[PDB]
């Protein structure tokens, strides 16, 4: 019964989270392990996607890198930062409403 | 706006560092051999 417990979990967590994840790893495809950039993941809806852009925008200039990658449905979304610039992005965020 | 940019950027910041640290142990490397023969040399010509 414990094992059956854990395989059930996971498959309610994989089943849910397998298409952003994919999404997600496939736009920045081998730099969420560079130390140079930094990447934040997160989802936006439609509705969301313009305010958070400008967000962004105005707190990261134009050196931020924002990319989105449908799904069906909403957008999940990167913003892809540099490092040292981790904290200004997250405050973007929060500021918005979204988070990590 | 493509990934590629910051990705084919990044794998040249790697290289650019690595040069850095080569070039470094490099030069120090010929100041500590010299300093040996160096004074070899005043060992060589100080018993003469």
């Amino acid at each position: 019964t414990r094992q059956k417990q854990e395989l059930e979990e996971e498959l309610a967590l994989a089943q849910a989270y397998l298409e952003p994840l994919e999404r997600l790893a496939a736009l920045a495809h081998g730099l969420d392990k560079s130390p140079f950039l930094r990447v934040i993941p997160f989802l936006l809806t439609e509705k969301e996607l313009p305010l958070v852009e400008e967000a962004l925008r105005k707190a990261l200039e134009d050196r931020y890198l924002l990319a989105h990658e449908a799904y069906a449905g909403g957008v999940p979304a990167l913003v892809v930062v540099h490092r040292k610039e981790v904290d200004q992005a997250k405050a973007a965020l929060s500021r918005a409403g979204v988070a990590e | 706006g493509l990934i590629k940019s910051l990705a084919e950027k990044e794998k040249q910041l790697l290289e650019r560092l690595e040069a850095a640290k080569k070039e470094a142990e490099e030069r120090v490397k010929r100041a500590e051999a010299e300093a040996k023969a160096l004074l070899e040399e005043a060992e060589a010509k100080a018993k003469a």
